[PDB]
RNA sequence: GGCACAAGGGAGCUUGACUGCGAGACCUACAAGUCGAGCAGGGACGAAAGUCGGGCUUAGUGAUCCGGUGGUUCCGCAUGGA
RNA sequence: UGAUAUUGAAUGUUGGUACAGCUUGUACAGGAUAGGUAGGAGCCUUGGAAACCGGAGCGCCAGCUUCGGUGGAGGCAUCGGUGGGAUACUACCCUGGCUGUAUUGACCUUCUAACCCGCCGCCCUUAUCGGGCGGGGAGACAGUGUCAGGUGGGCAGUU
RNA sequence: CUGGAAGGUUAAGAGGAGCCGAAUUGAAGCCCCAGUAA
């Protein structure tokens, strides 16, 4: 019945387990044209990031800590097999043609799209840092301290309320589930 | 012949790309209410190829969905449009469970791009997992050509309208015609929005009815525009040369709906509806048959015929009726037997300084017309001209048509 | 008003049957309105130079105040955006 | 010709809201055949956990959801993938209900105080005006101020 | 014009088998009841 605070939460989310803390945040369709959807680095913080890198930046995506960059096209490989591991980014050049192939990345949820600063012109910049209307959010760990998921969760609802969505009448709050 | 469907949500495109595909009936506005309520029909032409076409919707909102689901089965292929600006919505996998369960072919298309720069941004519209997208836009003829032949890939007599004032049972009247649920039915008016067409055969003769939605007050017309609905109800009049008027059982604008029909030199009927609902007795019949008569007078070869939709009583009698109409409105005269007459009429009114009679002629058979061939143009006298008009339509029929008189001089 | 050097026929694909653009006839009231000089960009059997079409004018009513939809290195009323 | 303030008091008839609590989504899987967000960090236990037998809701009329004492420290086994899934949820939420909680809305009786009287008495007063007290009758409607359907022959404009 | 459903038809069809049309459904209208004559 009682709603806790953000300094106490932390220190109890230890005892609710090594388990993944994660923050659930009910938005406030008929605000889809204002809605709340993304990504940013984060503060107190294993992936395998594979990349579509064309043409000079597969050169500097080789370098950065990516497991496996490709032949320009190996798409082919993708079909009839294809554990995927973990993130697919790519860059706008080859995104077209990778995407002209099927939902072998829609329902499996790591199509490129350029609305996520996931697919640009900086792939050494983008490998470095990803290492009904709601977000899920991982913030962070159980074993973490207690002064790091008040800033991770601090960062997260800034870059929420950052983002004050247009149409921001009327309430933007619903509910925090840590 | 093979018949395609559109489906989706408010402001799509869809209404818009079915007039871009052919003809401009269907109504166009900028807003999420104002949408195509029903099912409209059409012909398309894509190579040997020639399918239809059929228009779906997005207060009363069960209606008009379950109407596309009649659409839904009856169809061939699918044609599932979709916004391309904003990307995915929730409205979009709620239909997409519907088309899951829906065995039928699915075709999908984006519209909103009418760059090439925006030509992208459809990786992320993978999700149904259909097939290939295709964009097309509305504003210009863009993307078309991959969309049409998606479509072509898996593909393999007389019209009368009628017309009134909303809140009447014009929609009621139709369906029950067909005796088939084809257009909605409220107890609101104006309901309908735009004109529906439906064709169907009668006694081996083929029939193509019209609904019009009903028409308010002249300067009661204030809407976003919804006088662009008001004038495909315009359209729809020169489309079909029979009119059926529909009272319920009289007001001055009656007597002004008339009015454009009359001048349009179309045939007209005066129909009356829910009998029902008066009293229903002996000679009643009179009190309105002579109202009507002496209200309307500028017409009187409209017959009048009396229905009742609820109770669907003497529905059958309308038919016909119509059929009687269209020879009287297409028919000439043996130019002999016209001139014969035109003289008995003024040896018995000897009174026309005076106006001269030598020849008449028919001329238009499209809608009863002829000519006069007098001494002076100026002379005559409009009671004379009416005077000359009865006598015609009393030698011969020509009766639930319209007459068009011209007096050229002697030249 | 043509005498084949403008009604046959491989290829040359093919409505440049185009994007830029301009000296004279007109009617000469002009506006308007029309018809045909002259030229960079490859764009052709093309090789020597031939290309803005169905070889008499005969049309898609007036093509417009017909923009409400769209690219904007243009303005934006105190400074940013809208 | 319909809304809204005058316009108040109690009955039942209901509604609409929100707040809790309980329950709901059988699907082409998975001990059957369930909506948007993590592959565990098992439970011993209990109308049966094997079989075992009530109860609805029901049913997708299949076969489930738990209230759940026999066998019972036995049992399925977190665990995998005939459907895009796959547990122990951090669990949020919707959906469809039920329960109660409260805040209103509306109909039925309606009572009187409102608001009314071209009703009868007394006084101002010598007065068929007017006014003040009494009774009486109708009583929350009426009428009264601002918003929407006919309809003016009443007023214009007009070629 | 008035009821009361009985007598069937169901009507173009909606549907279609063989070969244009099987079966099988299918409002009215025909008193199929008189009173009524406006
Ligand atoms: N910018 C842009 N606007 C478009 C395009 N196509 C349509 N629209 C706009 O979208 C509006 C909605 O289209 P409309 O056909 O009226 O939709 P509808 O009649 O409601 N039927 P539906 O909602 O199912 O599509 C149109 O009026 C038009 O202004 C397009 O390609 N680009
Ligand atoms: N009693 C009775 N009611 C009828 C009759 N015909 C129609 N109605 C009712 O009158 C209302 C009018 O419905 P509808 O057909 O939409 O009339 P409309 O609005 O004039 N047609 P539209 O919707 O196209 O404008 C409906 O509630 C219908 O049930 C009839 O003969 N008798």
């Amino acid at each position: 019945s009682k709603a806790y605070d953000v300094s106490e939460a932390v220190a109890l989310v230890k005892k609710t387990n090594d388990a993944t803390v994660e923050v659930a945040f009910r938005l406030g369709p008929r605000k889809n044209d204002q809605q709340i959807r993304g990504a940013v680095v984060l503060p107190n913080g294993t992936q395998r990031v594979l990349v579509f890198a064309k043409g000079e930046k597969a050169k500097e995506a080789e370098a950065a800590g990516a497991d496996f960059v490709g032949d320009t096209d190996y798409i082919n490989k993708i079909q009839q097999g294809w554990f995927d591991f973990d993130v697919i980014v790519a860059t706008p050049d080859m995104m077209g043609e990778v995407g002209k192939i099927g939902r072998v990345l829609g329902p499996k949820g790591l199509m490129p799209n350029p609305k996520t600063g996931t697919v640009t012109f900086e792939v050494e910049k983008a490998i470095g840092e990803i290492k009904a209307g709601n977000i899920h959010v991982p913030i962070g760990k159980v074993s973490f301290e207690d002064e790091k998921l008040v800033e991770n969760f601090t960062t997260m609802y800034d870059t929420i309320l950052k983002a004050k969505p247009a149409a921001a009448k009327g309430v933007y709050v619903k509910n925090v589930a840590v | 012949k093979p018949v395609v469907a559109i489906v989706g949500r408010p402001n799509v495109g869809k209404s818009t790309i079915f007039n871009r595909i052919a003809g401009e009936r269907i109504s166009i506005v900028e807003d999420t209410p104002g949408v195509t309520r029903d099912r409209i029909y059409s012909s398309a032409e894509w190579l040997n190829y020639d399918f239809n076409l059929i228009d779906t919707g997005g207060p009363f909102l069960t209606q008009i969905r379950q109407q596309a689901e009649i659409a839904m089965d009856e169809a061939d292929v699918i044609i599932f449009m979709v916004n391309g600006r904003e990307g995915v919505t929730s409205a979009d996998e709620e239909v997409a469970k519907i088309l899951y369960r829906t065995k039928k072919p699915v075709v999908l298309a984006v519209n909103k791009l009418d760059n090439t720069e925006m030509r992208a941004n459809i990786y992320d519209f993978y999700s149904l997992g259909f097939g290939e997208p295709y964009p097309i836009s509305g504003t210009h003829g863009l993307g078309l050509g991959d969309l049409l032949d998606a479509c072509a890939e898996h593909f393999k007599v007389i019209q009368f309208c009628l017309i009134g004032r909303p809140n009447v049972g014009k929609s009621s009247l139709v369906n029950a015609m067909l005796g088939e649920e084809r257009v909605i039915v409220s107890n609101v008016a104006g309901t309908t929005r735009d004109a529906v067409d439906t064709a169907f055969t009668y006694n081996q003769q083929e029939f193509v009815i019209v609904d019009t939605a009903g028409m308010r007050k002249k300067g009661k017309v204030y809407e976003t525009t919804e006088k662009y609905s008001v004038l495909r109800a315009l359209k729809a009049i020169d489309r079909s040369e029979v009119v059926g008027v529909v009272l319920d059982g009289i007001i001055e604008q009656d007597k002004r709906i008339a009015g454009y029909a009359h001048e349009a030199g179309k045939a007209v009927v005066i129909i009356v509806n829910k009998w029902d609902a008066v009293d229903k007795d002996e000679s009643t019949m009179k009190e309105f048959e002579q109202n009507i008569r002496e209200h309307f007078q500028f017409l009187d070869y409209a017959p009048v015929l009396f229905m009742s939709a609820l109770t669907k009583k003497r529905i059958h009698t309308l038919m016909p009726a119509i059929i009687k109409a269209s020879e009287n409105h297409s028919l000439r005269v043996q130019t002999n037997v016209l001139n014969d007459v035109i003289m008995d009429a003024v040896a018995m009114n000897p009174t026309p300084s005076r106006l001269k009679i030598y020849y008449a002629t028919q001329v238009s058979v499209k809608p009863p017309s002829f000519v006069v061939f007098v001494n002076d143009p100026e002379l005559m006298h409009f009671s004379y001209e009416r005077f000359l008009e009865n006598r015609i339509r009393d030698a011969f029929g020509f009766e639930g048509t319209p007459i068009k008189i011209f007096a050229r001089a002697r030249k």
